């Protein structure tokens, strides 16, 4: 049986958080 | 045939329930290519578990990187295939207001608004 669900990783979240443009909520 | 088209409602309700038993915090997101898209690469995967602290802007960057788009290429992520939600919105807020009755959050990506 193969995995159906991609778990978005902390590494790719942090890469996206380190790129501009940075959106600021509130 | 989309995910909604090839999986019954009852099965999708069960899927959400199975996912939440393993991942009580993550948001289950279905991400599909707009049927008329001919320009963006096709994403290899459709089912994403997204931490509930990510915002739309961050999710957009994550998908663009997975498509290895250049900074110049266009990319839109339409929630429910129509709603353009603010990119600053946290995904948990998108989930709370835009989730489907089956409990999944549906998005479509394309080059246009």
């Amino acid at each position: 049986v193969e995995e159906e669900w991609v778990i978005v990783s902390d590494e790719e979240i942090e890469e996206a958080r380190q790129k501009a443009p940075l959106e600021i909520t509130e | 045939k989309t995910f909604k088209q090839r999986r019954s409602f009852e099965q999708r309700v069960e899927d959400v329930r199975l996912i939440r038993e393993q991942h009580p915090t993550k948001i289950p997101v279905i991400i599909e290519r707009y049927k008329g898209e001919k320009q963006l690469p096709v994403l290899d995967k459709t089912k994403f578990l997204v931490p509930d602290h990510v915002n739309m802007s961050e999710l957009i960057k994550i998908i663009r990187r997975r498509l290895q788009l250049n900074a110049n290429q266009a990319f839109f992520l339409l929630v429910n295939g129509h709603s353009m939600v603010s990119v600053s919105t946290p995904i948990s807020e998108v989930y709370e207001s835009e989730r489907d009755e089956d409990g999944f959050l549906y998005m479509v990506y394309a080059s246009q608004e």
